[PDB]
């Protein structure tokens, strides 16, 4: 009971908001699998966005927001083009483990 | 007479954590309490029973000289009716206590660049603690509605938490020492006088 | 300022075990928790498994229950450790945060990633 799966495509322009929702194989994501959002440096660098469905990571900038938006979660972004390009991953808190998706290329314009 | 040991008490090189506090006892010998209060180093000294200038005529039963490293804002609560983390689940001085609080910043020992993380508290507790009391046990608490059972998940906290003590904290987070002096006037045979 | 630091040439042969270190400054091991992924090149990255603050772990299900992670509150080192490896196992490993004490459930912070590859 370990899959979960993501679009894995994304283009926001600038200034434009989008999307990007990850889904379970339990149905609706419930508030009990808390809810991550990490993100790629194209060099090989990772930072934790988004955790308890909820809350921002201490130092990330407040234009980063997310929340149960959809039954399943989701996550949403203000665009600005030039620290936005990188890849993104949502993990569930299933109570045996964490799961990983496979991850959304964010392609602003 | 031999001179009482409080040169150990008050200048051991590593103290204890809050919630294993080490109680020295002191009995049969002479103190010398005017040493301690002359000196200009000790930020907060405090009797609670007694006064501290009739301290070198009185004759005790026995001392216990408690020690422990707490923050800067929570010396408050070593104190008679109070409460926070540190009264109800690390130290409870009882009601009526008679004895003397010695605290002194000591930032420059306990305090390392990097930090120093050594000093630990407990933090979630069933119930407060009785007087005196030195619960040094590690059970797994359980802060939800769910049975634990042993297991750390993500509502069943290990009950004890370190301090973070940085070289540049606030004087607010820097660590204290603290000793406590309990004197227990009885009248049983007195074994500790001042000269 | 926290920081995670995990170091290793890597390289391995296959059927033998070698081990990772992960060293960490500015938070200590009783306030959090650390986790491990593993990332296969070009790939999603797996959750392997979890140290909890005070001793006691969680391992990821199908994966092999012939591994552990470890630590010393001492030194503020986390060790972990696989005792045979496979060709698919040649991956970058990172050492991870995991503040659910207190807001951020998730994993707060992240490491420099450490390249082991087998043959
Ligand atoms: C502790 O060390 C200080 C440092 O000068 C010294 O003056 C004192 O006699 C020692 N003993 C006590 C009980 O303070």
């Amino acid at each position: 009971q370990a899959v979960v799966t993501q679009e894995s495509a994304l283009t926001t322009s600038p200034g434009e908001t989008v999307t990007l929702t990850c889904r379970s194989s339990t149905g609706a994501v419930t508030t009990s699998n808390y809810a991550n959002w990490v993100q790629e440096k194209p060099d090989h660098l990772f930072t934790g966005l988004i955790g308890g469905t909820n809350n921002r990571a201490p130092g990330v900038p407040a234009r980063f927001s997310g929340s149960l938006i959809g039954d399943k979660a989701a996550l949403t972004i203000t665009g600005a083009q030039t620290e936005d390009e990188a890849i993104y991953f949502c993990a569930l808190w299933y109570n045996n483990h964490w799961v990983f998706g496979g991850g959304t290329k964010l392609t602003v314009l | 007479t031999n001179l009482c040991p409080f040169g150990e008490v008050f200048n051991a090189t590593r103290f204890a954590s809050v919630y294993a506090w080490n109680r020295k006892r002191i009995s049969n010998c002479v103190a010398d309490y005017s040493v301690l209060y002359n000196s200009a180093s000790f930020s907060t000294f405090k009797c609670y029973g007694v006064s501290p200038t009739k301290l070198n005529d009185l004759c005790f039963t026995n001392v216990y000289a408690d020690s422990f490293v707490i923050r800067g804002d929570e010396v408050r609560q070593i104190a008679p009716g109070q409460t926070g983390k540190i009264a109800d689940y690390n130290y409870k001085l009882p009601d009526d206590f008679t004895g003397c609080v010695i605290a002194w910043n000591s930032n420059n020992l306990d305090s390392k660049v990097g930090g120093n993380y050594n000093y630990l508290y407990r933090l979630f507790r069933k119930s407060n603690l009785k007087p005196f009391e030195r619960d040094i046990s590690t059970e797994i608490y359980q802060a939800g509605s769910t049975p634990c059972n042993g297991v750390e998940g993500f509502n069943c906290y290990f009950p004890l938490q370190s301090y973070g003590f940085q070289p540049t904290n606030g004087v607010g987070y820097q660590p204290y020492r603290v000793v406590v002096l309990s004197f227990e006037l009885l009248h049983a045979p007195a074994t500790v006088c001042g000269p | 300022q926290v920081q995670l630091k995990q170091s290793g040439p890597g390289l391995v042969a296959p059927s033998q075990s070698l081990s990772i270190t992960c060293t960490v400054s500015g938070f200590s091991l009783i306030n959090y928790a650390i986790s491990w992924v593993r990332q296969p090149p070009g790939k999603g990255l797996e959750w392997l498994g979890v140290i909890w603050t005070g001793g006691g772990t969680n391992y990821n299900s199908a994966l092999k229950s012939r591994l552990s992670i470890s630590k010393d509150n001492s030194k503020s080192q986390v060790f972990l450790k696989m005792n045979s490896l496979q060709t698919d196992d040649t991956a970058r490993y990172y050492c991870a945060r995991k503040d659910y004490y207190g807001r951020y459930y998730g994993m707060d912070y992240w490491g420099q990633g450490t390249s082991v590859t087998v043959s």
